[PDB]
Protein backbone atom coordinates (compact mmCIF):
# COMPACT_ATOMS: atom_id res chain seq x y z
CA UNK A 1 0.00 0.00 0.00
CA UNK A 2 1.19 3.68 -0.34
CA UNK A 3 2.12 6.28 2.09
CA UNK A 4 2.00 9.75 2.97
CA UNK A 5 3.19 12.28 5.36
CA UNK A 6 0.83 15.28 6.66
CA UNK A 7 2.51 18.56 7.44
CA UNK A 8 0.72 21.84 6.49
CA UNK A 9 2.70 25.01 6.01
CA UNK A 10 0.92 27.70 8.68
CA UNK A 11 0.84 31.35 7.22
CA UNK A 12 -0.35 34.77 7.94
CA UNK A 13 -0.13 38.25 7.22
CA UNK A 14 0.05 42.08 9.18
CA UNK A 15 2.66 44.68 9.38
CA UNK A 16 4.63 46.13 12.29
CA UNK A 17 4.73 49.70 13.45
CA UNK A 18 5.01 51.20 10.24
CA UNK A 19 6.05 54.75 10.16
CA UNK A 20 3.38 57.13 11.57
CA UNK A 21 1.57 60.49 10.64
CA UNK A 22 -1.44 62.49 10.28
CA UNK A 23 -0.99 64.21 13.12
CA UNK A 24 -3.54 65.68 15.22
CA UNK A 25 -4.35 67.20 18.51
CA UNK A 26 -5.96 70.58 19.39
CA UNK A 27 -5.06 71.21 22.52
CA UNK A 28 -6.97 73.59 24.66
CA UNK A 29 -6.33 75.17 27.93
CA UNK A 30 -9.41 75.68 30.49
CA UNK A 31 -10.09 79.17 31.02
CA UNK A 32 -12.18 78.34 33.80
CA UNK A 33 -13.17 75.30 36.54
CA UNK A 34 -15.67 73.21 35.19
CA UNK A 35 -17.38 70.44 37.22
CA UNK A 36 -19.42 68.98 34.10
CA UNK A 37 -22.39 71.31 34.67
CA UNK A 38 -25.01 69.24 32.29
CA UNK A 39 -25.20 65.81 31.31
CA UNK A 40 -22.86 64.40 28.50
CA UNK A 41 -19.96 66.82 29.46
CA UNK A 42 -16.13 66.50 30.66
CA UNK A 43 -14.75 68.11 33.96
CA UNK A 44 -11.68 69.96 34.45
CA UNK A 45 -9.91 72.69 35.97
CA UNK A 46 -8.84 76.03 35.14
CA UNK A 47 -5.55 76.06 33.55
CA UNK A 48 -6.22 72.44 32.73
CA UNK A 49 -5.42 71.19 29.11
CA UNK A 50 -7.30 68.56 27.06
CA UNK A 51 -7.11 66.60 23.85
CA UNK A 52 -9.53 68.00 21.28
CA UNK A 53 -10.71 64.79 19.21
CA UNK A 54 -14.16 66.55 17.83
CA UNK A 55 -15.57 69.88 17.41
CA UNK A 56 -18.99 69.74 16.64
CA UNK A 57 -19.59 73.24 17.10
CA UNK A 58 -19.04 74.72 20.41
CA UNK A 59 -18.71 71.58 22.87
CA UNK A 60 -15.79 69.98 22.07
CA UNK A 61 -15.31 66.33 23.03
CA UNK A 62 -11.67 66.46 24.35
CA UNK A 63 -9.59 63.58 27.01
CA UNK A 64 -8.65 65.33 30.14
CA UNK A 65 -4.44 65.18 30.18
CA UNK A 66 -4.63 65.09 34.01
CA UNK A 67 -7.07 61.59 34.03
CA UNK A 68 -6.91 60.81 30.50
CA UNK A 69 -10.85 60.82 30.66
CA UNK A 70 -13.20 61.50 27.76
CA UNK A 71 -16.41 63.84 27.46
CA UNK A 72 -17.21 67.04 25.87
CA UNK A 73 -16.26 70.25 27.29
CA UNK A 74 -17.15 74.16 26.50
CA UNK A 75 -14.97 75.66 24.34
CA UNK A 76 -16.28 78.99 25.56
CA UNK A 77 -14.31 77.68 28.84
CA UNK A 78 -10.68 76.99 26.99
CA UNK A 79 -8.12 78.45 24.52
CA UNK A 80 -6.27 76.81 22.20
CA UNK A 81 -2.48 76.44 23.57
CA UNK A 82 -1.39 78.01 20.05
CA UNK A 83 -4.23 80.56 21.19
CA UNK A 84 -2.33 82.51 23.69
CA UNK A 85 -0.81 85.71 23.65
CA UNK A 86 1.72 87.21 25.92
CA UNK B 1 -21.76 69.01 20.35
CA UNK B 2 -23.81 71.82 20.73
CA UNK B 3 -26.87 71.57 22.87
CA UNK B 4 -26.22 74.46 25.08
CA UNK B 5 -25.30 77.60 24.03
CA UNK B 6 -22.12 77.68 26.06
CA UNK B 7 -21.69 77.62 29.91
CA UNK B 8 -22.15 80.87 32.05
CA UNK B 9 -18.56 82.47 31.90
CA UNK B 10 -17.23 82.84 35.61
CA UNK B 11 -15.79 85.96 37.04
CA UNK B 12 -11.95 84.85 37.30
Amino acid sequence: GPLGSPGPNSHNSNTPGIREAGSEDIIVVALYDYEAIHHEDLSFQKGDQMVVLEESGEWWKARSLATRKEGYIPSNYVARVDSLET
Amino acid sequence: HSKYPLPPLPSL
